[PDB]
């Protein structure tokens, strides 16, 4: 009977200029 | 940016509310966006399952730099000189204008032959 971990905190690399990658 | 020291066996949690509610991040060193005034964050560290005492931080926000003081709108005759200056002290000045005028000075080079 294992145990559910917390939520590695998801995110991203800031605002992205329309048309480019992220 | 916020920060916390490294503790072996620790997980980290940051809160925006004393009382340990309104969690904001489970990273050790998370960021804070758009600070307009002083704000506080709360760090609670948990190693082996036991939570630590809550350790608060305060992010101090530097006041707005006030607008530079310039001469009122002036008027020169063709052939005279345009002498621009500012009365305020700064680490760096950045001027720009007509004909490509560009300078980094409290007292820019005077335009010696004013024309249209």
């Amino acid at each position: 009977i294992n145990s559910i971990p917390s939520t590695a905190s998801a995110g991203n690399n800031g605002p992205v200029c329309t048309g480019t990658d992220a | 940016s916020l920060s916390a020291g490294t503790v072996s066996g620790a997980s980290y949690a940051w809160y925006t509310d004393a009382g340990t509610s309104n969690q904001f991040s489970t990273l050790q060193n998370p960021t804070v966006n758009n600070l307009t005034n002083d704000s506080t964050f709360y760090l609670l560290v948990t190693v082996n399952g036991c939570p630590s005492a809550l350790d608060s931080t305060t992010v101090v926000v530097y006041p707005l730099t006030p607008s530079p003081s310039l001469p009122a709108d002036f008027a020169v005759c063709e052939g005279d000189d345009i002498a621009l200056s500012t009365s305020t002290v700064a680490s760096s000045y950045d001027w720009s204008g007509p004909n490509g005028f560009t300078s980094n000075a409290q007292n820019p080079v005077v335009i010696t032959n004013a024309t249209g």
